[PDB]
């Protein structure tokens, strides 16, 4: 977890998360993923859901909800709240 | 002489619920062809009537298959399969062996079917900016009572009048406005009701 | 693969509407049905013992996932086969 | 397909004619006997009278109370049916019906509102209810023709409305009596169309 050393601590959890997302939707061109598509018009279901929620809070430490990504159904609202929710 | 076609008044229906409405017949409507000659007509409040069953037993086409019939030669039953919320209305017991049809029957109150509750007999004395208008309407109000079946009394009657809602569909009870037009002398000189939702009448009064 | 997304019960008991619920409790079966009109089976004497008044199929739509259900999507379906029988929700007495 | 659309609605003093036609569509116009029903508010119906089929020739038969009064004609060309009123009285007012049959009301007309009244239009008089101690509510006396809307809040309340239905004077004129209930200091307002006399109302005990 970056600890607050920039402005950057945002940009940074958000392209972390884009990482994540690209690794849990099958993306091999993890280059790009639609930022203002929501969690489920990229096939993010059940599974692409609960493993990228995994893997959020595994490389970030945290502990998101069961429905984070019914809570955030953007890329852009899901770092968002998890990089307002450093304590 | 008139064949006499009533049929029995205070129907109270249930969504889901099957029911059945019968008719009186004086004379017999069993003409002599072997056919009924009476009909059923559905004023659905709001819109125009509709043409429910002829014949005693034949259904009309738009409506559905529903509405089943038949009868004996005097005796008639309409065999309402089933009450939907839209089935709502007044039925009629129209015959058909002797026009003119100048009466078609006093109706039947066909009610969304529910529970006796207490009517909120609330007496209202007239504002006195109106008793220094040139007239005076006290208001004996009821709410959320059925069946409708009481008048308001004015002691301490006559100059009453009739006022009353359908049913509405949440709450499915009536409510009744006895408007007391009066006269400017006579305001100095109470009303209850006799509804089966009590059994005493409640007395209060301006 | 029904494990991999996590449906299923550790145990192989589908615990419906129990506060243990794991989800499916897969098992293997089968099951088959001679159907006949009533008055078709009546005329020819073949047995009657139970009569399908009505049927119908309902697609959840636009659901939360695939395998995911409809809430609004099984009251038309169980309300379609309940207007094509011409039955009603206070007439079954039991529903498997 | 069928449709019986009527016109001919209108306002009038006893003693007057007014106009009814019945708009027929969908069908040979000559074959059945087109007949008029006249509906009393809020009670029962009464049938006022038919014509026979040119076909069939036969003549106009009446209701008892609309002898040397009301007159019924058709015609095939122009497919119309005609309700002719002449020396209106009082009862008058009600909703009359066009019906598809003489002995047989198959369909049914939507209505239109024929009104016999001596009343003028004016703005209401709209007198509230003072509560005894509860329901708060407020009169709409004195006011014709008859729209009317009456709301509470200025439509901002809506649970435990009661828009009592219209009140018959034997003046011709009308009142309603919209009151809420609800334990508490309300709004209610009542729009005369026609008249353009908005009157906005307080009220407390």
């Amino acid at each position: 977890l970056a600890s607050l050393p920039a402005p950057e601590r945002e940009k940074a959890l958000f392209e972390l998360v884009r990482s994540h997302a690209a690794a849990v939707l099958g993306h091999a061109s993890a280059e790009r993923v639609p930022a203002d598509q929501a969690f489920a018009e990229l096939g993010v279901d059940s599974l692409s859901a609960l493993e990228l929620r995994n893997r959020l809070g595994a490389a970030t430490g945290v502990r998101l909800p069961t429905t984070t990504v019914f809570d955030h159904p953007d890329v852009r609202t899901l770092a968002a709240h998890l990089t307002s929710e450093l304590g | 002489d008139v064949v006499m076609t009533q049929s029995p008044l205070s129907l109270p229906v249930t969504p889901g619920e099957p029911a059945s409405i019968s008719c009186r017949s004086s004379q017999s409507l069993l003409h002599s062809n072997g056919y009924n000659y009476l009909d059923w007509y559905l004023q659905k409040p709001g819109q125009s009537p509709q043409l429910l069953i002829y014949l005693g037993s034949n259904r009309a086409s738009g409506v559905p298959d529903r509405f089943s019939g038949s009868g004996s030669g005097t005796d008639f039953t309409l065999k309402i399969s089933r009450v939907e919320a839209e089935d709502v209305g007044v039925y009629y017991c129209m015959q058909s062996l002797q026009t003119p049809r100048l009466t078609f029957g006093p109706g039947t109150k066909v009610d969304i079917k529910r529970t006796v509750a207490a009517p909120s007999v609330f007496i209202f004395p007239p504002s006195d900016e109106q008793l220094k208008s040139g007239t005076a309407s006290v208001v004996c109000l009821l709410n959320n009572f059925y069946p409708r079946g009481a008048k308001v009394q004015w002691k301490v009657s006559g100059n009453s009048q009739e006022s009353v809602t359908e049913q509405d569909s949440k709450d499915s009870t009536y409510s009744l406005s006895s408007t007391l037009t009066l006269s400017k002398a006579d305001y100095e000189k109470a009303c209850e009701v006799t509804h089966q939702g009590l059994s005493s009448p409640v007395t209060k009064s301006f | 693969d029904f494990s991999r997304m996590n449906s299923l019960a550790p145990d192989g008991r589908c615990k419906a509407f129990s506060a243990g619920a794991n989800g499916f409790g897969m098992a293997e079966g089968a099951g088959m049905l001679l159907l006949e009109r009533l008055s078709d089976a009546r005329r020819n004497g073949h047995p009657v013992l139970a009569v399908l008044r009505g049927t119908a199929v309902n697609s959840d739509g636009a659901s939360n996932g695939l395998s995911a259900p409809n809430g609004r999507a099984q009251v038309r379906v169980i309300q379609q086969a309940l207007a094509e029988s011409g039955l009603g929700p206070a007439d079954i007495d039991a529903v498997e | 397909e069928v449709q019986l659309v009527q016109s001919g609605g209108g306002l009038v003093q006893p003693g007057r004619s007014l106009r009814l036609s019945c708009t027929a569509s969908g069908f040979t116009f000559g074959d059945y006997a087109m007949s008029w029903v006249r509906q009393a508010p809020g009670k029962g119906l009464e049938w006022v009278g038919f014509i026979r089929s040119k076909a069939y020739g036969g003549t106009t038969e009446y209701a008892a109370s609309v002898k040397g009064r009301f007159t019924i004609s058709r015609d095939d060309s122009k497919s119309i049916a005609y309700l002719q009123m002449n020396s209106l009285k009082t009862e008058d007012t009600a909703v009359y019906y066009c019906t598809r049959g003489g002995t047989l009301f198959d369909y049914w007309g939507q209505g239109t509102l024929v009104t016999v009244s001596s009343a003028s239009t004016k703005g209401p008089s709209v007198f509230p209810l003072a509560p005894s101690s509860a329901a708060l509510g407020c009169l709409v006396k004195d006011y014709f023709p008859e729209p009317v809307t009456v709301s509470w809040n200025s439509g901002a309340l809506t649970s435990g409305v009661h828009t009592f239905p219209a009140v018959l004077q034997s003046s011709g004129l009308y009142s309603l009596s919209s009151v809420v209930t609800v334990p508490s200091t309300y709004i209610c307002n009542v729009n005369h169309k026609p008249s353009n006399t908005k009157v906005d109302k307080k009220v407390e005990p």
